[PDB]
């Protein structure tokens, strides 16, 4: 009943999110071949659709 | 004079549009003139939408059109009935809105909605049978309150404040659903509502009771609530016993002030159509008392 | 009728905190042409003071004063310059009736008990009723403050007419149940009507004194200094100037420039040409040409019409977007990958505006729109008209033409595309006058239009007397 | 047209594809060879 | 900044025949060598937030 | 002037002789032939 406990990794725009969300890793000089174990988790279109 | 009405259609349907129909069943359709016989083209709210001539426009034409409801509809017969006042009539809803036990019910012309579809359903290759909405009172009379306050503020303001100021307004949410006026515009009817509106609300301010201007002022000193804060909030920004005392003199102020207020008041109200006691647990039906 | 009653019994409630007495007006087919007044949507006026300063401007000198420098970003002040001119208009109340009458016989026929001097009938094919206010600080009413007339049509035009407060006032400061005020009002009737004429005697129109006013009883104190005048008057020719020195200053760049190159004039606008054509003639039409065009030049001259949209306060945004837009390196292969599609670069077309000017018979042309795009094969420019025509006047060896740019870069040119090239310097006038004696109307929301932006223009309203009077 | 396959046709492959035609200096018909025209879909993560 | 953190972090500078190398990367690239031996087997990369 | 940009047709005819083909194109696209010689003529060192 916080509101998180990693502000660096819950924000919308926060360092985790823009780091391994593909929807903003699309942006960056990203090689899509390596599988990441916290795509699912920073993918929040695929899991919100 | 009709309990009967007969439309028919001068298109050669198709079994596909037979089924629609059948499903239509029981549902709310326009009439324009009341009468034995009429073709298609004059059936539906498609003969006056012309969405230039905005929502106003189009909500004074419908509530002087006449209401009916569909029968016994069949290949190229649709047999519509008027229905009477006072007797109980199962009728299917069409629009968006959730209809709960107890709610009266208006007729207003359809709003927009969160699946953007609009639904172009039943295109004879040019007529299409738009259907209105019936609404249960405070949302309808929240459409009607929302454009007499659209129309009282916007005038001698420019695009800027009103581009946010109806950004706010014309978006409703009513039961968690999302409305939105297709059209405010500025037409000579609501110029003439408003000044009805401003009349009446000048006679309210003439001839009001005059211990009733300030009452709330003594119960601001009497007492101190959330309501009274904000109704203080309200006046605060233009901001002991009566010399003499009449009841006589009240009585005649309060009930010259309920008659303004009753002529102000239906500038918002629709005259209420349907009364439901019945839900269909899915929402699709309800059985009504029909209101004349 | 109603209009001055109410504008009276207005000003009357509002004295208090603007102390403006109310003037009533009435004005006939010497201000306005019958369509302007059948088709009219808003009056404004605006007071001006005997230091030339604005009623709605800081008293003791703003930063509008400050000059403007010629750059797009920050255009003639921004928005902010746009809101300020905003607050200084102020609107009245007004009446159209399109049919003909005389006031005096109109009146008569009203309930107002009309008791001029003399009954000389005049006579107007339309009326429009309108009642301006202008400011008296304190209870002193000065002789040498003027009053600016607009007249605004739905099309966004306007027009300005302004007079002072002497011609107004030439001798009316000198002439010193229950009762409804509509009751007096009407029983007590109107007896004095002048002519007014505007500063430059342009525009008749006719001011009505109603006895029942209630400017009468403050026992206001009136004068008219002479050298307060002679500001008047001074600061008049500041503001009227400001057209002819920005032209004289288009003149002086061109001269400049054609002095720097040394006379050698690059083409820049795609033509043929001969090698033994007579060029000499050429250069001769041309100075006839830039001489007349330099005695004909008016307020709607290309520069002006060009400086107009500047001011607007969508330039400065528009400009902030075209610059970042331009701004920009190389695009990264992620952003052509993935995201959205690439923001669209300026068009290959763009709109101008032009003067032309013949010398084989004394004619030019001044708000004159062109369409310009760049020939390819060429790199040269082309000018179109605006149905796509191609303009001739390029190969018409007696037209000599000056383009102007939304970006205020201009191009002379004689016969052949020829052309000199240089920058219009705003530099030499403050903001307040650029900004005051042009900007575009910006509308208010009104009878009979969408409340939301953008939407089609509905039926023009129209209040006409060759229909039967709607209700 | 162009705005509407542009959109039809929004993918990384075809962006890719468009990026290849243009990034090398050399003419479209020395980067084009032809092959014949087309029967069946077998629509996939990589179809047929 | 760029060579002293890479000898720092042990990598090579980005070598790569960038026009066309890289939209392919971007589109879908294997770019990492398998080491020689393994006993433990398929690389668990600890992604780190 | 800058850069090529290139146009595709697909065309139906019935000469199928390669010289008459050629001709009627070369008479057809001349503005295309001309910017080409203009390219070439304004801009040496490159190679259309």
């Amino acid at each position: 009943f916080a509101a998180t406990h990693n502000p660096w990794a819950s924000q919308a725009g926060c360092l985790s999110d823009v780091l391994y969300n593909t929807r903003h890793r699309e942006r960056l000089g990203y090689n899509s071949k390596f599988y990441s174990p916290c795509a699912q988790y920073f993918n929040t279109e695929e899991i919100i659709a | 004079m009709e309990a009967n009405i007969f439309c028919t259609f001068d298109h050669k349907l198709s079994i596909a549009d037979v089924g629609k129909l059948t499903k239509l069943v029981a549902a709310v359709v326009p009439i324009p003139q009341r009468l034995h016989l009429i073709k298609h083209y004059q059936l539906g709210l498609h003969q006056f939408v012309d969405h230039t001539r905005g929502y106003v426009r189009l909500r004074g034409l419908l509530r002087n059109m006449t209401l009916t409801l569909m029968r016994r509809v069949e290949g190229n017969q649709i047999l519509l009935h008027v229905p009477t006042h006072g007797l109980l009539y199962t009728v299917l809803n069409t629009g968006p809105v959730t209809w709960e036990k107890g709610d009266a019910l208006c007729v207003l012309p359809p709003l927009f909605h969160g699946p953007l579809a609009r639904e172009n359903l039943l295109t004879l290759g040019q007529w299409e049978l738009v259907l209105p909405w019936i609404v249960p009172m405070p949302l309808a009379l929240e459409i009607n309150q929302r454009l007499l306050i659209m129309g009282l503020f916007s005038l001698d303001r420019s695009y800027e404040e009103v581009k946010a100021a109806v950004q706010q307004l014309q978006t409703i949410t009513f039961r968690d659903a999302t409305f939105t006026i297709p059209d405010p515009v500025i037409d000579q009817h609501l110029l003439i509502d408003m000044k009805t509106a401003c009349l009446s609300m000048s006679m309210v301010a003439n001839l009001a009771s005059e211990l009733t201007m300030t009452y709330v002022r003594k119960l601001a000193l009497e007492d101190s609530s959330m309501l009274l804060v904000k109704c203080q909030e309200l006046l605060m920004r233009l901001d002991a016993r009566p010399q003499h005392v009449s009841p006589d003199d009240e009585i005649a102020r309060l009930s010259a002030l309920f008659v303004m207020l009753r002529q102000l008041d239906d500038l918002i109200r629709e005259q209420v159509v349907f009364t439901v006691c019945d839900v269909s647990p899915d929402n699709k039906s309800a059985t009504c008392i029909f209101k004349g | 009728m109603e209009t001055h009653l109410y504008s009276d019994l207005a000003f009357e409630a509002r004295f208090a905190d603007d102390e403006q007495l109310p003037l009533h007006l009435v004005l006939d087919q010497e201000v306005l042409s019958n369509e302007e007044a059948e088709t009219l949507r808003y009056v404004y006026y605006r007071n001006v003071d005997s230091a030339g300063r604005s009623t709605g401007r800081a008293p003791g000198g703003d930063e509008d004063d400050a000059p403007a420098s010629d750059d797009a970003e920050d255009a003639v002040g921004g928005d902010r310059a746009f809101d300020r001119e905003r607050r200084t208009w102020q609107r009245a109340c007004f009446r159209v009736l399109p049919r003909p009458l005389e006031l005096l016989d109109y009146l008569r026929q009203s309930g107002l008990t009309v008791t001029l001097e003399k009954e000389q009938r005049v006579r107007m094919f339309y009326a429009v009723f309108t009642t301006l206010g202008l400011r008296c600080p304190d209870n002193r009413l000065s002789g040498a403050q003027t009053l600016h007339l607009r007249l605004v049509w739905p099309d966004g035009s306007y027009r300005d007419w302004e007079f002072l407060a002497r011609d107004l006032l030439r001798e009316e400061m000198e002439a010193n149940d229950e009762v409804a005020r509509t009751d007096e009002w009407k029983g007590a009737g109107v007896s004095r009507l002048r002519e007014v004429w505007d500063v430059q005697h342009r525009v008749r129109l006719r001011v009505l004194w109603y006895v029942n006013s209630f400017w009468r009883s403050r026992e206001l104190s009136y004068d008219d200094h002479e050298v307060e005048l002679y500001r008047a008057l001074d600061a008049y020719r500041a503001r009227i100037a400001v057209e002819y020195v920005l032209i004289r200053a288009v003149r002086d760049e061109i001269y400049a420039v054609l002095r720097r190159d040394g006379g050698a004039l690059p083409q820049r606008f795609a033509c043929h040409v001969s090698r033994n054509m007579s060029w000499r003639v050429v250069w001769e039409l041309c100075r006839h040409a830039l001489a007349l065009w330099m005695d004909w030049a008016d307020v709607r001259s290309c520069i002006i019409k060009a400086l107009t949209p500047r001011l607007s306060r969508g330039a400065a945004a528009a400009a902030q977007r075209a610059r970042r837009q331009r701004e920009r390196s190389a695009p990264k292969p992620q952003e052509l990958l993935f995201g959205p599609r690439n923001e669209s670069g300026p068009p290959a077309e763009q709109t101008w505006y032009a003067d032309v000017v013949r010398c084989v018979r004394a004619q030019v042309d001044l708000g004159v729109e062109v369409r310009a795009a760049r020939c390819p094969r060429t790199g040269l420019w082309i000018v179109r008209d605006r149905r796509g025509r191609l303009r001739r006047w390029l190969s018409q060896p007696e037209v000599c033409v000056l383009y102007v740019t939304p970006d205020l870069d201009f191009y002379w040119v004689l016969p052949g595309g020829f052309a000199v090239s240089s920058r219009v310097t705003l530099h030499g006038l403050a903001q307040r006058a650029l900004r005051d004696r042009f900007q575009n109307f910006e509308a208010v929301l009104a009878r009979g239009m969408h409340v939301e932006a953008g939407r089609q223009e509905p039926e023009t309203p129209r209040v006409s007397g060759r229909r039967l009077p709607f209700d | 047209t162009r705005c509407l396959l542009e959109s039809v046709y929004t993918a990384s492959a075809a962006r890719a594809a468009l990026q290849w035609l243009d990034l090398g200096p050399h003419l479209l018909h020395r980067r084009l060879e032809t092959l014949g025209c087309v029967k069946t879909v077998s629509l996939g993560i990589t179809s047929l | 900044v760029d060579r002293w953190i890479r000898h720092a972090a042990g990598v090579e500078r980005p070598q790569l025949l960038d026009t066309e190398t890289i939209s392919m990367l971007t589109f879908g690239s294997m770019s990492e060598r398998n080491a020689a031996a393994t006993v433990h087997g398929q690389k668990a990369a600890c992604e780190l937030i | 002037g800058p850069e090529t940009r290139p146009g595709i047709y697909v065309l139906t005819s019935s000469i199928a002789h390669w010289q008459t083909l050629v001709d009627v194109a070369r008479g057809k696209f001349a503005r295309e032939r001309c910017s080409f010689v203009n390219r070439r003529i304004t801009r040496p060192r490159q190679i259309p």
